[PDB]
């Protein structure tokens, strides 16, 4: 109620006069800004919306509601010197311009303005304008808090102060930090936004010193001693600067307290009440009462749609021939209609997030271990989609340009042999031409295929981009289920995508897979997908590997970069992390089950730029982020429940054996051991992707190398056709297999379903052997045990002879 | 006759652009540059519609738009990380013979920073890494030039050293950090200096590891 009175008072103070309806409007605005913000559920907000109107019209009869209180109520001070109502569009334009300025001023990361973030900007600004205005932003991990607070603080000129808690950071250090910020805010009259985060608010012992500041603006006992004399001197100097002559120490201290009320603000940032393990649990209700609480929530369908459109607008997702489907599935009810290709693609990009949320909820329903899904997952997905789209389009354009160059050189060679026919070498030139033209025709059809590949690129990248971003924690079966759901939804929207996509093949060249297998990579579909996730990651990865193979894989891959091993449990962990961040060597950190919170900004990449010095806070220190730094978090425990704070800051990579993973491994082993012809026809079905065509045109590279090396010596024997015949064979061969890609697929399906009960029996047997632990402590058997049993049963079986 | 009008109204914009380009590179403040460029763009937006059809107006507007776009790289080029060596690297890779004292904003502007953004990004990345290593060595130098061995009186016979745990922890941290710095890709520039400190750091350990022992036994024997 006192905050309500203060809000109306600050609204009315610069105003010379008002009508009654403007007073009612300010009253309703303060009601919404004090009560509707803290609410979590949308229907509660609707109830508050209706009840404000009801109370107003009950106690202010004969005042017309339309003029007095319109639903889009906004008050702002940026447009005009007075705190008066403003329209949505003008504020949108101003904030957009200032945000585009903010991009190239303090932090170079795009920040989309959607309907549910402009409101938070206005709320944060409002609490900044009030006296003793402290904000408590509570909401899902990510979503803008610690980025909107910094943004509005920059806009309003408030120098941002953030506490840097070290180990052995006694209460005296917090006392000294509070002394410094209080001296700056009160004596020097420098507005400060005192930002505090749950990471550095791990200890609740120091958060009750802050309650006195929040409630009164002065914390007695801070400046006791000679510090009182120095603060009195500086305070009287500041008062003289402001033009007030004060003598008594009590009056000077009161004026200092008033200045601290006016200037210093506190911005707490918290996650919802999932921090039961912390000493806070639910933090004290006094802290909730002292601050103004703001529920950030999670991005709705419209927010995802808008933050997707303005991140994928630079991409060329335009198709003039996009036939809209007769009945489309929609997540965004306000999609433009009839939707275009860009609109449909962004709607599908939001379908990815919605289906992933539904899948995680379903996994929670069946008792499985769920993982928090946050807006940063969507941002990472969109970034991966953009990078992958650019990469694949660049590759295809390069190949098409090279083939056009090849056609030019083929025509040049045709001209050369025609010149040589102007001149018994001459007779066999009729044969070489008969080869050359054929090759030309072949290359022409190849060019035509590239056009079709263009038409298929966009959706394909989508179905891969999501896979790199979202389905990293899930098991193989749910990975495939999610991929099938996404593919079906893309098919429903008439977005063109490859029918038989291989994720592991579409995202990696065979040289990279060979290099990984040269390293300690167990060669499986799940393991190859995970290895790809360790290559195309924007956020640092979390490797859940009970076997321990993946740590050795990472170590062997990055040995050239001098990667070093560390663990959280190690005493010399923080200093090793400091060295790795300072110098840029890659790092692997093990046993992240005991995750230290000091790594929170490092995973979030919260670089603070000052001149050429790019600082990041770690404990007491502010260390210089070297460009080369990369960190890989690791977990030998596969049974872990990470906080939602860490999930948004890291991408998961699960090297865990499950029923379907072992089933697939065993089935592949049987197909390799007992029906090697089907193994060849299966590996050849995943080589009709990039491998064989890449080799087919890499032979054209050597052809064109040895095609223009001519000074009339092309007909040394009129037997250059051999080099042109070596490409005549393989083409037809890789044209046969492309034609025989449905017969082979059906054949491998029919032959693999035959050997499937053996695979299910294998998975059941191994998981029973794993279950044997809780019968007796000695009954412990590794997966190497079962795989050695299977090698004996398949290869060293005398009964099969 | 409208050619005269567009040329006369674009002449002032050309004078201001050239006056900005003539500014020496040392005195450039990129934020003030953005303010001036925004003023110029808003001035250009107010021309009559008849003038706007011409190709010269479009060319000048595109030019100012490009300067705004590369203002980010201009800010990054005022980074304190860049040194004489990094300016030499930029000169060599971009094939330009600049003079750092005599460099002007216009010479950097007319050099295709937009096309060559990859080279600029690489050089400033190397500059950031070397700045990190340099400031780490600065921290070592300041700390060990300002470190005093605390002394506490012992039975009015002498003053024995206190704080062995802190001293050895700091020495261990610095030795480990220098050993990790030896692995850095940007280490070759500072190598000799690092080696010097390594020697001193080892000597410091090689002293105090002995010293505490010579203290402890003596104290014991004294007792
Ligand atoms: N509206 C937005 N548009 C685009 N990117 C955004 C937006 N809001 C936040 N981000 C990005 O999301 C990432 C994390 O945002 P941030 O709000 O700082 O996380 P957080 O809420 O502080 N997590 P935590 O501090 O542990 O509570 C950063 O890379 C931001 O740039």
């Amino acid at each position: 109620m006192t905050r309500w009175v203060r809000g109306i008072f600050e609204a009315l103070r610069p105003l010379e006069t008002l009508p009654v309806e403007g007073l009612i409007r300010i009253w309703a605005h303060e009601a919404l800004r004090l009560f509707q913000d803290r609410l979590v559920e949308d229907e509660e907000r609707r109830w508050t919306d209706e009840n404000i109107d009801t109370v107003a019209l009950k106690h202010f009869p004969n005042i017309d509601r339309e003029k007095a209180m319109s639903r889009p109520i906004l008050y702002s001070n940026w447009l005009s010197k007075d705190y008066i109502p403003v329209d949505q569009e003008e504020l949108r334009d101003y904030v957009k311009a200032r945000l585009k300025v903010f991009y190239e001023e303090e932090l170079d990361v795009p920040l989309v303005l959607f309907n549910e973030v402009l409101d938070h900007v206005l709320r944060i600004d409002r609490i900044f304008r009030q006296p003793q205005g402290h904000l408590l932003l509570i909401g899902v991990s990510g979503a803008g808090k610690t980025t909107l607070s910094r943004f509005v603080a920059w806009m309003n000129g408030l120098s941002v102060y953030q506490i840097k808690v070290h180990r052995k950071y006694t209460g005296e250090d917090f006392d000294e930090d509070l002394r410094t910020v209080l001296r700056r805010s009160g004596c020097k009259n420098e507005k400060i936004a005192f930002i505090m985060d749950e990471s550095n608010v791990l200890d609740s012992g120091f958060l009750e010193r802050m309650n006195t500041l929040l409630a009164n603006g002065e914390v007695p006992g801070l400046f006791e001693g000679d510090e009182y004399a120095t603060l009195m001197t500086q305070c009287k100097e500041g008062a003289q600067k402001e033009g007030l002559m004060l003598d008594s120490h009590e009056e000077l201290y009161k004026w200092f307290t008033s200045q601290v009320i006016r200037n210093l603000h506190v911005v707490f940032t918290m996650n919802p009440s999932s921090e039961g393990l912390k000493d806070r649990a639910a933090t004290s209700p006094a802290l909730f009462n002292r601050c103004v609480l703001n529920w950030f929530g999670d991005w709705s369908t419209e927010a995802l749609y808008q933050v997707g459109k303005e991140f994928t607008s630079k991409m060329d997702l335009e198709k003039p021939n996009y036939i809209v489907p007769d009945y489309m599935p929609v997540v965004y009810d306000k999609l433009p209609q009839p939707p275009s290709h860009r609109e449909a693609i962004v709607n599908s990009c939001v379908f990815v997030h919605q289906t992933l949320h539904q899948a995680n909820a379903r996994l929670a329903k069946r008792g499985g271990r769920t993982m928090a899904i946050t807006p940063r997952h969507y941002l990472d997905f969109i970034n991966h989609y953009a990078n992958l789209f650019h990469e694949k389009r660049s590759e295809l354009e390069e190949q098409q340009m090279h083939l056009n160059v090849g056609l030019r050189k083929i025509k040049e060679t045709v001209d050369q042999v025609e010149e040589l026919r102007r001149d018994a070498k001459v007779n066999r030139s009729t044969a070489l031409l008969k080869s050359l033209s054929a090759e030309r025709e072949r290359w022409e059809k190849t060019s035509e295929t590239f056009k079709n590949q263009m038409s298929t690129i966009a959706g394909d990248c989508l179905l891969s981009a999501a896979f790199i971003a979202y389905a990293g924690y899930f098991d193989q079966q749910m990975r495939q289920n999610l991929f099938t759901t996404w593919s079906h939804h893309l098919q429903q929207a008439n977005i063109q995508f490859r029918t038989d996509i291989a994720r592991t093949e579409y995202l990696s060249n065979a040289d990279e897979r060979l290099r990984w297998q040269a390293s300690s990579l167990p060669a499986d579909d799940l393991c190859t997908e995970n290895a790809i996730m360790l290559k195309r990651f924007n956020r640092y990865p979390l490797i859940i590997d009970p076997s321990g193979q993946a740590t050795e894989f990472i170590m062997n891959e990055y040995k050239d970069r001098k990667i070093t091993r560390t663990s959280f449990l190690d005493d010399a962990f923080r200093k090793n992390l400091e060295s790795a961040l300072r110098f840029g060597n890659p790092l692997l950190v093990q046993d992240v089950e005991s995750y230290d919170p000091v790594l929170n900004p490092v995973l979030n990449r919260e670089v603070r730029r000052t001149g050429g010095r790019v600082l990041i806070t770690l404990g007491d220190q502010d260390i210089d982020l070297s460009p080369s730094f990369v960190i890989f978090l690791s977990t030998r425990d596969p049974t872990v429940e990470f906080p939602p704070d860490l999930c948004s800051r890291v991408t998961f990579v699960n090297f865990t054996v499950t029923r379907s993973s072992l089933q697939s491994q065993c089935l592949n082993e049987v197909l390799k051991a007992e029906r090697p012809d089907v193994d060849e026809k299966r590996s050849d079905l995943l080589k009709l992707q990039g491998e064989f065509q890449l080799r087919l045109r890499q032979l054209e590279k050597s052809l064109l190398q040895a095609l223009n090396e001519v000074k009339g010596r092309i007909l040394d024997d009129d037997t250059i056709i051999t080099t042109l015949e070596n490409l005549k064979r393989e083409a037809a061969e890789v044209t046969r297999k492309v034609e025989e890609t449905d017969i082979v697929m059906q054949e491998v399906e029919t032959v693999s379903q035959q050997y499937l009960p053996l695979s299910t029996a294998c998975s059941s047997i191994y998981f029973t052997m794993e279950s044997l632990k809780q019968i007796h402590f000695l009954y412990q058997y590794s997966l190497q045990f079962f795989l050695d049993i299977y090698h004996n049963v398949l290869y060293e079986n005398p009964n099969l002879k | 006759q409208d050619l005269k009008g567009v040329w006369s109204e674009l002449s002032k914009v050309w004078e201001q652009i050239d006056q900005m380009k003539e500014q020496p590179w040392v005195s450039v403040q990129p934020r003030k540059l953005r303010q001036n460029l925004d003023a110029l763009l808003n001035q250009l937006k107010s021309f009559p519609a008849r003038l706007r059809q011409y190709a010269s107006y479009e060319f000048v507007q595109r030019l100012l738009k490009g300067y705004m776009k590369i203002n980010m790289l201009v800010i990054e080029l005022k980074s304190e990380a860049l040194k004489d060596r990094h300016w030499k690297q930029l000169m060599k890779r971009l094939h330009v013979n600049w003079v750092v004292s005599e460099l002007t904003l216009g010479q950097i502007w007319d050099v295709d920073l937009q096309k060559n953004e990859a080279i600029v990004k690489d050089v400033l990345l190397v500059a950031q890494g070397e700045m990190a290593l340099e400031e780490f060595l600065k921290q070592i130098r300041e700390v060990w030039n300002t470190y005093e061995l605390d002394l506490v009186n012992y039975q009015n016979k002498c003053r024995l050293i206190r704080g062995w745990d802190d001293l050895f922890n700091k020495v261990k941290e610095h030795i480990n950090s220098v050993s990790a710095m030896k692995l850095s890709p940007y280490y070759k520039v500072f190598e000799e200096d690092a080696l010097s400190w390594e020697d001193k750091l080892n000597r410091i350990m090689a002293l105090f590891d002995v010293w505490i022992d010579v203290q402890r036994r003596w104290v014991y024997l004294e007792g």
